[PDB]
RNA sequence: AAACUUUCAACAACGGAUCUCUUGGUUCUCGCAUCGAUGAAGAACGCAGCGAAAUGCGAUACGUAAUGUGAAUUGCAGAAUUCCGUGAAUCAUCGAAUCUUUGAACGCACAUUGCGCCCCUUGGUAUUCCAGGGGGCAUGCCUGUUUGAGCGUCAUUU
RNA sequence: UUGACCUCAAAUCAGGUAGGAGUACCCGCUGAACUUAAGCAUAUCAAUAAGCGGAGGAAAAGAAACCAACCGGGAUUGC
RNA sequence: AUAUUGGCGAGAGACCGAUAGCGAACAAGUACAGUGAUGGAAAGAUGAAAAGAACUUUGAAAAGAGAGUGAAAAAGUACGU
RNA sequence: GUGGAGGUCAGUGACGAAGCCUAGACCGUAAGGUCGGGUCGAACGGCCUCUAGUGCAGAUCUUGGUGGUAGUAGCAAAUAUUCAAAUGAGAACUUUGAAGACUGAAGUGGGGAAAGGUUCCACGUCAACAGCAGUUGGACGUGGGUUAGUCGAUCCUAAGAGAUGGGGAAGCUCCGUUUCAAAGGCCUGAUUUUAUGCAGGCCACCAUCGAAAGGGAAUCCGGUUAAGAUUCCGGAACCUGGAUAUGGAUUCUUCACGGUAACGUAACUGAAUGUGGAGACGUCGGCGCGAGCCCUGGGAGGAGUUAUCUUUUCUUCUUAACA
RNA sequence: CUUGUGACGGCCCGUGAAAAUCCACAGGAAGGAAUAGUUUUCAUGCCAGGUCGUACUGAUAACCGCAGCAGGUCUCCAAGG
């Protein structure tokens, strides 16, 4: 059982909120029934249910952060690349194809030409 | 010592739990190799050093 | 009676836990931990004590971040998200 | 009585009873069980009994 | 050999003085401008034994000259010198038992 | 003559040798370059219906989201619509998240689950007192902004 | 009086950046002794072990203030 | 072009075969000792499948004698030989 | 003769390989080889060559296991146990009753600090431990139990430790704790676009850690549990911090009066700054005073002895913090 | 008898901690009344007081002496003859 996560996505926050709350409210007195009968394995799926609907305000959150950064240099860091610590220190490919004019104009002038050695 | 640190009392409950014999529905799990508890710990024998 | 009697008058930790490596080697009147090296920033580790790096080198714990790495290193850090093909 | 997280405080215990339940409360007693988790004594008010309280969440 | 006791009193480790009862260092008066010009007053308050030393102490009371305030001094007590007397410090001092010209 | 000792054989003991297996190790060869202040390695404590350990995970706690596969898991119980399907699984993959207290560990400390300060917000008849919620306050160094200090020093005055 | 310059500070000022781990290989510093010499001090073990600082998938070195003495060769590296 | 008892992924051996081979084929850097730096084990094999002995009887009970499963209880969880 | 490798005997083998036992047999001088018989259940051999971690009685050899000694040495300090009943299959050791004893208040009592860590208490339970025993347990299995504004920590500083500014050291780090430092907040008022910069003024230690016996704000009594209590319940208090309203007080001589005086009261403005006090203190001897305990009279209740005597012997008659 | 306390006396070439914290005084900046003020060291009146330890032994058995070892381990109360 449980709810599914597609669904919940095509719900707004509120009713997420109100979700959330109203599933907190069963798991209490699903767990003060735990200690009455000898075993009850329907809290877990009380569980998940909850930490579905989490992730998905959270994803909605971001998103609408995400969109609200969108188009500017300095981002929250979070929502930056986490590649590593050397990556993100590296020379970009921009930077580091950089040349100097003196270079360029022998690059442009004298490249290595395709030859063939046959005749 | 009854007046205790948090920490050390912290390190009291999960000896409290540690000790414990094993269940009894491990015994029937296929391919299991495990005999009985084998970390037990009691305080007339062995000391925790904590 | 440096024996037995003496043996009696052993009631005052010398050590006491170490917050970074939780061992009972940080010496109260230091304040130096005996193992890791806490509080020093270095983790206290000698190239004559082999077994004492293995006990305590990376891989013995969980690799918390670690153990993905690989795993990321493999698809090429990539990003985004799946497309339902 | 009540199982507590070891991170709230009797300002806490107070604030959540009163809101879950709609009762006002005396005082909170507090202490860490022998096996690390905390107990909550919690004394409500004469206007309110507590054995009412008690079945109306489900256990009496 | 084994290095001997003379040399092991320098590192100080349990050869350093106990001074955990005694009053304060005793020193005289700073010299400023009032001192090397004219004179200054004082008076005498406590007449106290000094742990580990055999003399005893002087404790006189002088005024700031330049703030309101009442700077005490710890001086070593000279023979004759009684509780309650003027004390006179300076350049200008008259040449009395007690005094710091 | 019996008992007893000793020798031998059968059976039975003690003990675990030999024989036969081997998800282990050792050695050699080939390919790749990927840890961390966006908080590493390591530690402590916790999380399952029934778990002590190993393994997994962090109050979303033997896990959530996404994709693929296509009907399970299993010791028991339970759950079944999940079965011609946006769908079982302790499945595989893994790009989105959560990630307790720590730890280079960063408000100050730490043999304490100690003591602070700033902003927004809520309640307590409150800018000052108290409490709750959220976000912050390390060191060195670089670039740039702002406010400055120095008869170090110029010009400009009246 | 006003405005510059130079030097030096302060900001929870806007951005960053360094610390730790591993260390088989790599770049340096520091640095022994056992042992051999049928004894032993120079020597040898050894410009090694231990210790300390610093990177990458390789590092380091690298395009002669070179080798040569020949009819001269021609960065570095390895067999 | 060179190095690499580390890390990740692979392929092999006139290598070793549970007192061997890594200390560790197993909940092994674990249990355990030391105040501490550190030191540090032992421990693999029922059977094809638990089919792990229903039931009767003696005993307070553990168990024994029967009965039974099994190809084999001269395989009975102290279990290959 | 052994482990493994290349080649061959289209070698042996679940109709039983290897291994193990066999005063059963055969061959070789021997190292050894072959067969029969019992157990056995999955691989092994003959020959030509290759290869080695290849042959054990010793090494006070290593690891593991087992003997004689041997049912032996022995289980003898701490004065001491006995009868009956109950549970129980089983009682010298368990429970209860009776009896005899001991510790004898610098105890075998009642609590604590360091340490231990659930040993505390309950239920069931005796396979191993309690060097006999065991129905019992500090054992085994399953659970319960530790409540604080006033008790401690947290706060302060002591001997001491230890960053920062600095200066050494190749470096891990060392020295130093106010030192060659540009080392900050304190309060009042203005502004009520408004939040707080300008108005001011003020001050000079200049991190931090360091005591569950040093210093320190404030709680007592009665009752309750299987196990908690100065924490829980009842009653009665106190301290700190903060918002305040009334009453009281004082004022037209604005910030009170009285007493000669020591001084008294229900109050009875007071910033910067300075001074003082408390915190804050050795040891011994005797003396005075207080509290508790001991002794004892009268009386008010209860119990014991009573062949005889004993207005007798023992016992209850208590009053916390705070005002 | 134990203990607390007061006033004393003896002893020293020994004269026998510090800090946090609280109060008072000196001071007179400032603010203050009459148709109304001033006052929160007087009384009463309201609210809050977080966090962590709290069980038990403390020893011829709960600590260390490999152990249920005649050993060792700081302290409080102490009836009658
Ligand atoms: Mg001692
Ligand atoms: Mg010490
Ligand atoms: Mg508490
Ligand atoms: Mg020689
Ligand atoms: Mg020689
Ligand atoms: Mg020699
Ligand atoms: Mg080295
Ligand atoms: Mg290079
Ligand atoms: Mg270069
Ligand atoms: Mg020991
Ligand atoms: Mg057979
Ligand atoms: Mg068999
Ligand atoms: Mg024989
Ligand atoms: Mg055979
Ligand atoms: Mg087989
Ligand atoms: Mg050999
Ligand atoms: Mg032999
Ligand atoms: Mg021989
Ligand atoms: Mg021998
Ligand atoms: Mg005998
Ligand atoms: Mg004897
Ligand atoms: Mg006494
Ligand atoms: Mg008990
Ligand atoms: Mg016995
Ligand atoms: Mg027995
Ligand atoms: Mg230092
Ligand atoms: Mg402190
Ligand atoms: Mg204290
Ligand atoms: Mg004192
Ligand atoms: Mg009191
Ligand atoms: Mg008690
Ligand atoms: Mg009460
Ligand atoms: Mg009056
Ligand atoms: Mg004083
Ligand atoms: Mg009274
Ligand atoms: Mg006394
Ligand atoms: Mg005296
Ligand atoms: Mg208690
Ligand atoms: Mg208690
Ligand atoms: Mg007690
Ligand atoms: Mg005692
Ligand atoms: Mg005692
Ligand atoms: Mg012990
Ligand atoms: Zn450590």
């Amino acid at each position: 059982a449980g709810v599914k996560a597609y669904e919940l996505r095509t719900k707004s926050k509120e009713q997420l909120a109100s979700q959330l709350v109203d599933l907190k409210k069963e798991l209490a007195e699903l767990k003060v029934q735990k200690l009455s009968r000898p075993s009850l394995p329907k809290i877990k799926t009380v569980r998940k249910s909850i930490a579905c609907v989490l992730t998905v305000i959270n994803e909605q959150q971001r998103e609408a952060v995400r969109q609200l950064y969108k188009g500017k240099k300095y981002q929250p860091k979070d929502l930056r690349a986490k590649k590593t610590r050397a990556l993100r220190r590296a020379l970009t490919k921009f930077e580091a194809s950089q040349v100097t004019e003196k270079q360029r104009k022998k690059q442009i002038a004298f490249p290595q030409r395709k030859y063939a050695i046959k005749a | 010592a009854a007046q205790k640190s948090f920490r050390i009392k912290q390190k009291m409950a999960k000896a409290k739990k540690q000790n414990r014999p094993l269940p009894q529905w491990i015994r029937l799990r296929t391919n299991n190799t495990i005999r009985y508890n084998a970390k037990r710990r009691n305080w007339r024998r062995t000391k925790m050093n904590i | 009676g440096k024996g037995t009697p003496s043996f009696g008058k052993r009631h005052n930790k010398s050590h006491t836990l170490c917050n970074r490596c939780g061992r009972r080697s940080f010496h109260v009147q230091k304040k130096t931990c005996s193992s890791c090296g806490y509080p020093a920033a270095k983790t206290r580790s000698y190239n004559w004590g082999a077994k004492a790096k293995r006990r305590h080198t990376t891989g013995t714990g969980r690799m918390r971040y670690l153990k993905h790495v690989s795993r990321r290193f493999k698809n090429g850090f990539q990003t985004g998200s799946a497309s339902k093909a | 009585v009540f199982q507590v997280s070891m991170k709230a405080n009797k300002y806490q215990i107070k604030k959540a009873v009163k809101e879950l339940y709609e009762v006002d409360v005396l005082k909170v007693n507090t202490l860490v069980r022998p096996n690390g988790t905390k107990k909550a004594y919690v004394r409500l008010t004469a206007d309110y009994d507590a054995l009412d309280i008690a079945n109306r969440i489900g256990y009496i | 050999g084994r290095v001997i006791r003379n040399q092991r009193k320098g590192a100080g480790s349990i050869f350093t003085s106990h001074t955990r009862l005694r009053q304060g260092a005793a020193k005289l008066r700073t010299l400023d401008y009032a001192e090397r010009h004219g004179y200054i007053r004082g008076i005498v308050k406590q007449i106290v034994h000094d742990s580990g030393r055999g003399a005893p102490l002087a404790k006189v009371v002088f005024r700031d000259p330049y703030k309101y305030r009442l700077r005490e001094e710890i001086f070593i007590a000279n023979e004759g010198v009684h509780t309650g007397q003027f004390i006179y410090a300076g350049k200008k001092a008259s040449l009395n038992v007690g005094n710091v010209l």
